[PDB]
């Protein structure tokens, strides 16, 4: 049967969007950015 | 001094997906017409 | 009381984690796997009787 | 005060507070909590037995 | 002036080092040289010219 | 494969095991046994069925860049327009020309 | 190999050829009948997740 | 004279089956992950179809 499979948890494989299944991913795309906030 | 080195990509473009897939052609080879029956019998 | 002084500590804190899916997704013996169960819940439904 | 929303940690095993900022912009967050599937029922019976 | 591209190459192409791999480096010639089906190469042996 | 004749391959003096099966499809010794099930395969209540499989890989690459540079002499600027040329745009064609040549090449 | 042959259709019931094919598909309900087959899914009782042939 | 020939229908079966989680991630990756399964099988079987025509 196929699988999902998943990451083994590794930052750097989960950027290059791996897994141990069936289908390799784009990448993880974008969830927003966070700019540091200006002092006053 | 702020280059390329310092940026960080969100996702590459996927840009297009193939599917290597034989060509099925088998229309222009056999003469076929449905059989509506578990069995077909042809008559010579 | 003792481990509750492990965890004011900071030896030993309280934590709660999703499953890996690399195990979730074969649950139940998928794809051949073997010995992996759902974990699972229902109800009972009891009763008490009294007299006057 | 009017200042600070508090909640109570109905299970919390000792006794102690945690003071935490959040922003009117989830990114603002410090910890998030990002769902992608929730709850999908998934159905089915043993065809064996057909129980459910 | 300034002109970008990646002229990669196209998948199923894969250099015989990784074999089978699920993410393959599509530019990195020096090992995706001479292994695509996609295109096939034959030098040809001629006499020179004179010049 | 299926054998058609016994001892197929008795006649065939060919020593590479793959052509010798070739020719013995060609003389009708073995026939390719590709076939479908007679129905009772598929409905024993036990029961193999192929399996269809996927996988998909993906390919990347960064992009990367070129660059020309040429700059003209205000002097030999004006000395085009004084020859004929259109200054500017002869130099735009020059850079885009050089360019898309060695694109050409590149690729 | 090369391989010749013929395929002609001189119309009704005049249709001659080499390897006729001729599938059956009377008896199921099919979109798209052109098709010539039918998908079954079932779901597991033991896990949940599908199966389709 | 008349003579016939004839034959039964014989069949092919194929199934692949797709965790929910694979079909879940195939369509976040841009995939239509309910038809793509069904070509999938689709075209494993009319491939293997003419395979044996």
């Amino acid at each position: 049967a196929e699988i999902g499979g998943d990451h083994g948890y590794n930052a750097t494989n989960i950027a290059a969007g791996q897994t141990s299944g069936a289908v390799t991913q784009i990448g993880p795309a974008v969830m927003g950015m966070v700019r540091r906030a200006i002092p006053n | 001094s702020t280059t390329t080195n310092s940026n960080s990509i969100g996702r590459p473009n996927l840009v297009a997906l193939t599917r290597a897939t034989t060509k099925l052609i088998y229309s222009d080879i056999v003469a076929t017409q449905r059989t509506n029956q578990p069995v077909a019998a042809f008559y010579g | 009381a003792e481990i509750k002084k492990q965890m004011e500590a900071g030896a030993l804190v309280e934590i709660a984690e999703g499953m890996a899916t690399s195990i979730a997704e074969l649950q139940e013996g998928f794809n051949g796997s073997t010995d992996n169960p759902w974990n699972e819940m229902g109800f009972r439904i009891d009763k008490q009787v009294i007299e006057a | 005060g009017g200042k600070y929303r508090v909640y109570i940690d109905q299970y919390a095993k000792q006794d102690y507070f945690t003071v935490g900022y959040k922003g009117p912009n989830e990114m603002d967050a410090g910890i998030y909590y990002a769902p992608y599937v929730a709850l999908t029922p998934l159905r089915g019976s043993d065809p064996k037995n057909f129980q459910p | 002036l300034l002109v970008r591209y990646a002229l990669s190459a196209n998948p199923y192409t894969v250099a015989k080092d990784e074999k089978e791999a699920r993410i393959i480096d599509g530019g990195d010639m020096d090992k995706m040289a001479g292994r695509s089906d996609l295109s096939v190469l034959l030098g040809v042996k001629l006499p020179k010219i004179i010049i | 494969y299926k054998v058609l004749e016994d001892t197929p391959f008795a006649t065939i003096e060919e020593s590479d095991l793959e052509l010798a099966l070739q020719i013995a499809i060609v003389l009708l010794k073995v026939r390719l046994f590709s076939d479908a099930a007679s129905t009772s395969k598929f409905e024993s209540s036990d029961s193999e069925i192929a399996d269809a499989r996927f996988q998909i890989n993906k390919w990347q690459t960064a992009v990367k860049s070129r660059k020309l540079k040429t700059g003209i002499t205000v002097e030999l600027a004006q000395d085009l327009e004084a020859n004929g040329f259109d200054a500017p745009n002869f130099l735009e064609d020059l850079l885009a020309t050089e360019m898309a040549d060695e694109i050409n090449k590149d690729i | 190999y090369v391989i010749v042959g013929v395929v002609e259709n001189i119309g009704e019931k005049e249709i001659v050829g080499s390897i006729f094919y001729a599938p059956y598909t009377e008896g199921l309900d099919l979109d798209d009948p052109e098709h010539v087959g039918a998908f079954k899914v079932v779901v597991d009782p033991e896990s949940l997740q599908p199966s389709i042939g």
